[PDB]
RNA sequence: GUUGCUGCAGUUAAAAAGCUCGUAGUUGGAUCU
RNA sequence: ACGGACCAGAGCGAAAGCAUUUGCCAAGAAUGUUUUCAUUAAUCAAGAACGAAAGUCGGAGGUUCGAAGACGAUCAGAUACCGUCGUAGUUCCGACCAUAAACGAUGCCGACCGGCGAUGCGGCGGCGUUAUUCCCAUGACCCGCCGGGCAGCUUCCGGGAAAC
């Protein structure tokens, strides 16, 4: 990944599955790259911001990536509390 | 007997799917239409492309078609679509709910719901 | 004359993607041949593995059909593998070739003792497991070369590495098993998480998200 | 339309054992000649002119001209 | 919703959902969607969260918001019950829709007369559209999906759990759904209510056309 | 004296007992029975059609969305409604009818609604069916306009008007047995007998619950206080992940899901009668059976055919060698 | 990695004793600066 | 002589196996336990119990059935098939014998890795209905929860030449 000298010898850094810390392949069809859009705390309205998720596809083949979505929505205060 | 071939039905399925607008339920009007659009050859399938036009546009008057999909139902369809009645399914006088219903709202802040009737499975 | 059909395809054409990198980056799948033709270009030949004429069980009897295996490489990068089976040989071949295309990995190359200089290596040793062929890669020092058999050399060669102790279990005879097993070793080193990639990987809009405005004009 | 499509052509080429004859027959394009193809495609070819799409109409408009 | 008190769910809402019968889930029950559950009665039908539901639709609302370009957004219904609110839906937010028949290899197969590429999927029922999930699956799609009580949960990336078996949950669903992704973008206000009436979102149903044809 | 399908279905031959016989043209076109068709053929002409005024339609559905039948009823449902309706106002003192019926009486018992009451061969501790009392089966038997409706949502809006109807039978009809079916869910009654998810919620939740209604217009059902009708025994278990193609079979769960088509061959869904006048020449006592086909090979079953199969509780035990299709 | 400690196998391919007890052998829960 | 139907993907037994009532005899699992002992255990060459059917000695007994065998039919060539009869045996007691596709064709003990509800046993918590409305507990149902069972359905967990 990165030589003594300190290059970074390496065609590309791959993404992490936000859910599971794997790493999404490059032939890993089913991965999601998700954008979940905030809001004004005041107007409730759409800001130009977005927190983004990475789900891999061996979570999304076994149905949890629903409710890791949800959890990472949780983690962010963009799921509230209950 | 007489059946129609692959070439004429897809014929006469391009056109129904451009050009809804100008064709009808009479025949010949159908046919003088044909050869202004399509470079179709002469007359023995410029004839069994007009002529399976006509029978397929009755059937859109039996409704819909399992072969075509053009946004247009010519101006009824659209009509009966847009439909919205005077006041709302939704908006209804007395609501009847279960028990458990009516727990679950309670534990929700909607204790204070004035429509409910909570009727006892009896 | 190339006309690109995917939205994808159509952003090749221009400029707008760069390199390979980032399609791999987001894991798209390229469905187009004449995107990994546009950025590898020159630089990626070819080896016909094999060519083995199988005759086909029809109601008109038995006709000639010939298998082809190919694997692309452009070398210090990217290779792929194709299978193909087709009338004629020459045809088989195109069409493996174009098969291959489409199925090009990166492999990430790793060093065996100090990372002195370019990578040479399998990162960590590896497996490809593909119907009772089990193929094992396996970091070896600088300039010992692939010690393998004939099928996974070439593999290795056109992928890049320079250096790998190989070791194959079980019907290894059998071609397509030995080549997609090696293909499917070589794919997995991306795949492995090592401590090299334990940072919190930042996103970057993809490829659609970045280019939604011009995507509008066509 | 194998009469003004399709070209055939049978020669006699004399090597030493026998005779090879040859049979190419060439399915020639439309695009009415500009030195190339024939006038009349097909008759069972059919293509559908692009609708050149008109105003869907907004008000009532006169305009005197 | 993040704890705001702009995105709560509101009074009116609540009744309309239950005049609908969102509430009343499926007898079935899938361990995936357990989570989003109130309580089993003792009649066999399972009651699902009226709170839950609310912020999985505001979620999947700042999904679809989340997309620049509002025709990647693909819509699809596969059953009748959806038809209509599915085409409303695609005409007020300006997505696109796939009505009826879901031909395979729509999403895969560059080499249709209607391959599309979507940036993101919303699907009335992950059992009877199970097709264009597989083809999500195969293409990088996140899939949005209104999921009951009884519901596979393969392929969902966000799922809004909810009563969809019925004519008018599916309908009206779909309708809060719309309104939701306006009110975030802004082209309507939160404050004054909503000009466009559920009901036009409903399944017409044949029969009920002409019993309506009558009476006017 | 206005008929519905049912009069000419059942082939009451009541010609000879109204004089003011009146039809929707639409209701006599509808008829897929051969039969029926041929005693339209023939009959004795003194019958006429007509189309009541939009007026008429509009307080028959004003209502019959009230009584809680429209649902159940037809579009030609409302406009026999209305024709006796606008029939009987045309004549008749209009005063008579009233608009907003009764407050129905819940009546409660312990009897399981399945049991077999009103079926005129059962008979409990003398009831039996006879060469007499075959002509006599009907219902529950008791001057210028009537019905002839079978239908019973029709029955129903019709005696909750006061409209004084009849059936099959000479007589006045007083009291009109029935069952409908109660969504345990949202309580939304349906009349439709056949459907097995509710109109409005869409669930399998719907169960049978017997009513009455008099000639007064009074309702009144008799609800099942019998543990074993609300009982949540087979109702979750694990269900197969959604196959689709040609032949996948899916386990039927809304009204409005796409099945793939899978019909039986005419040589199959072919039964023998025994009374056809050539059945005596033909070989073989029994119609044969289909081997050779497809549908037989991919085991294409009736709808009819394995009925009990499905009652069961699908966390059972089935006999250790079988698998249920 | 066709003798396998590293490193094989034992559903259908060659293979798990009919079953249980049991002397030797091997192997044995935490827990103390 | 045999214990049907009840007789189940129900139970019990180390397995072979095990079914008419009642009584006696000694065991045994599971469960419940704020009981005791405190590593006493797991698997196990030698060795030792039991081990279907058949067979073998000794006694008793022979209902049915029945290898053997005898007749009867059946034909270019019939000597197996089929019929009638019928010996040993099949039955019990006491010895032997020790093998079966003795089958889950799947060592034993232990840990982990998805789900679902039916059942059998025991236990815990429950509104009710039933013993002609029981007078209190107790039985029979019903809703749950717990542990060990014999099973099942489902799942792109992962395996696997594969069916699975």
């Amino acid at each position: 990944m990165q030589n003594d000298a300190g290059e970074f010898v390496d065609l590309y850094v791959p993404r992490k599955c936000s859910a599971s810390n794997r790493i999404i392949g490059a032939k890993d069809h089913a991965s999601i790259q998700m954008n979940v859009a905030e809001v004004d705390k005041v107007t409730g309205r759409f800001n130009g911001q977005f927190k983004t998720y990475a789900i891999c596809g061996a979570i999304r083949r076994m149905g949890e990536s629903d409710d890791s979505i949800l959890r990472l929505a949780k983690a962010d205060g963009i799921v509230s509390k209950n | 007997g007489r059946v129609r071939t692959k070439t004429v039905k897809k014929a006469a399925r391009v056109i129904i799917e451009k050009y809804y607008t100008r064709l009808g339920n009479d025949f010949h009007t159908n046919k003088r239409v044909c050869e202004e659009i399509a470079i179709i050859p002469s007359k023995k399938l410029r004839n069994k492309i007009a002529g399976y036009v006509t029978h397929l546009m009755k059937r859109i008057q039996r409704g819909p078609v399992r072969g075509i999909s053009i946004k247009l139902q010519e101006e009824e369809r659209e009509r009966r679509d847009n439909y919205v009645p005077e006041v709302s399914a939704l908006d209804q006088e007395i609501i009847e709910v279960d028990p458990d219903t009516k727990e679950m709202l309670k534990l929700l802040d909607f204790g204070s719901l004035s429509n409910l009737q909570v009727t006892q499975p009896t | 004359e190339w006309m690109p059909v995917t939205k994808l395809g159509r952003l090749v054409k221009d400029m707008k993607i760069k390199s390979l990198e980032e399609i791999y980056l987001f894991s798209l799948p390229i469905k187009e041949s004449e995107i990994i033709d546009f950025f590898l270009g020159a630089s990626l030949k070819d080896e016909v593995l094999k060519i083995m004429p199988v005759q086909k069980q029809t109601r008109a009897g038995q006709r000639t059909r010939f298998k082809a295996f190919v694997a692309i490489g452009d070398y210090n990068g990217h290779v792929g593998l194709g299978v193909k089976c087709s009338k004629e040989v020459a045809t088989a071949i195109r069409g493996a070739i174009i098969l291959a295309k489409l199925s090009i990995v990166p492999v990430r190359r790793g060093y065996w003792g100090n990372k002195i200089g370019k990578p040479h290596t399998v990162p960590c040793k590896v497996t490809g497991r593909c119907g009772s062929v089990l193929v094992r890669l396996i970091p070896a020092p600088r300039g010992t070369g692939i010690v393998s058999a004939p099928v996974p050399k070439k593999l290795l060669m056109m992928a890049g590495i320079d250096d790998c102790y190989t070791s194959a279990r079980g019907c290894t005879a059998t071609l397509g098993n030995f080549a997609k097993a090696t293909f499917d070793a070589i794919s997995k080193t991306y795949s492995y998480l090592t401590p090299d990639l334990w940072k919190e990987t930042v996103f970057t809009k993809s490829p659609y998200q970045e280019f939604t405005d011009h995507l509008v004009k066509t | 339309p194998v009469n003004y499509y399709v070209d055939t052509a049978v020669r006699h080429v004399l090597l030493r054992q026998g005779v090879l004859g040859i049979k190419v027959k060439i399915m020639l394009p439309w695009d009415p000649t500009g030195k190339i193809g024939p006038k009349k495609p097909l008759p069972d070819h059919v293509s559908i002119v692009e609708p050149k799409d008109e105003i869907l109409p907004t008000t009532p408009i006169s305009e005197q001209k | 919703s993040g704890a705001l008190d702009v995105l709560q769910m509101k009074e009116e809402d609540v009744l309309k959902f239950l005049a609908a019968g969102t509430h009343l889930g499926g007898t079935n029950l899938d361990f995936q969607m357990e989570q989003y559950i109130y309580k089993r009665k003792s009649d066999g039908i399972y009651i699902i969260n009226l709170k839950r539901t609310w912020e999985k639709l505001l979620l999947a609302a700042r999904a679809i918001v989340a997309i620049e370009n509002p025709a990647d957004v693909s819509v699809i219904s596969s059953r009748n019950t959806g038809q209509r609110a599915v085409l409303k839906f695609a005409a007020a937010t300006g997505a696109t829709p796939i009505a009826g028949r879901f031909t395979p290899g729509t999403f895969t197969n560059q080499i249709q007369a209607a391959f599309r590429e979507p940036r993101l999927l919303v699907v009335t029922d992950p059992r009877a559209d199970h097709q264009p999930l597989t083809e999500a699956s195969y293409v990088n799609l996140p899939t949005i999906a209104l999921c009951n009580t009884d519901s596979p949960l393969r392929y969902v990336d966000i799922a809004i759990p909810c009563n969809n078996k019925g004519a008018h949950s599916v309908g009206l669903m779909w309708w809060m759904l719309a309104r939701e992704v306006l009110r975030m973008r802004g082209t309507i206000s939160r404050e004054h209510p909503w000009e466009v009436m559920p009901d036009l979102y409903f399944y017409r149903d044949p029969e009920e056309i002409e019993k309506e044809e009558q009476a006017a | 004296v206005v008929a519905d399908a049912g009069a000419f279905l059942r082939h009451a031959a009541l010609q000879d007992i109204g004089k003011n016989i009146y039809t929707i043209r639409e209701v006599v076109t509808e008829i897929r029975d051969k039969a029926t068709r041929r005693r339209l053929a023939v009959l004795p002409y003194e019958l006429r059609f007509k189309e009541p005024l939009p007026e008429y339609v509009r307080l028959v559905t004003e209502f019959s969305k009230k009584t809680g039948d429209y649902p159940s009823l037809s579009a030609t449902d409302i406009q026999v409604l209305a024709l006796t309706y606008q029939l009987e106002a045309e004549f008749v003192g209009v005063s008579h009818l009233k608009q907003e019926p009764q407050k129905v009486k819940v009546s409660s018992s312990i009897q399981h609604p399945e049991t077999p009451l009103h079926i005129s061969g059962f008979h409990l501790p003398g009831g039996w069916i006879t060469p007499s009392n075959i002509k006599q089966i009907q219902q529950e038997l008791e001057v210028r306009v009537g019905c002839l409706t079978t239908d019973f949502a029709m029955q129903n809006v019709l005696l909750q008007m006061g409209l004084h109807v009849l059936a099959v039978n000479g007589m006045l009809i007083r009291e009109a047995r029935s069952y409908i079916l109660r969504c345990h869910g949202c309580f939304k009654t349906t009349s439709d007998m056949s459907r097995v998810f509710c109109s409005h919620c869409g669930n399998k939740t719907l169960k049978k619950v017997s009513v009455t209604v008099s000639d007064d217009g009074t309702l009144h059902m008799h609800f099942s206080r019998n543990p074993k009708v609300l009982n949540p025994r087979g109702l979750r278990y694990s269900l197969p992940t959604p196959k689709g193609g040609k032949y996948a079979i899916n386990p039927h769960l809304t009204e409005d899901q796409r099945f793939p088509q899978l019909r039986l061959s005419q040589k199959a869904r072919q039964k023998t009668n025994v009374f056809a006048p050539d059945y005596i020449a033909g070989v073989s006592p029994f119609v044969e059976n289909d081997i050779s086909s497809r549908s037989a090979t991919l085991q294409v079953r009736d709808s009819t055919l394995g009925a009990g199969r499905r009652r069961l509780n699908p966390n059972a035990s089935r006999k250790k060698f079988v698998k249920k299709r």
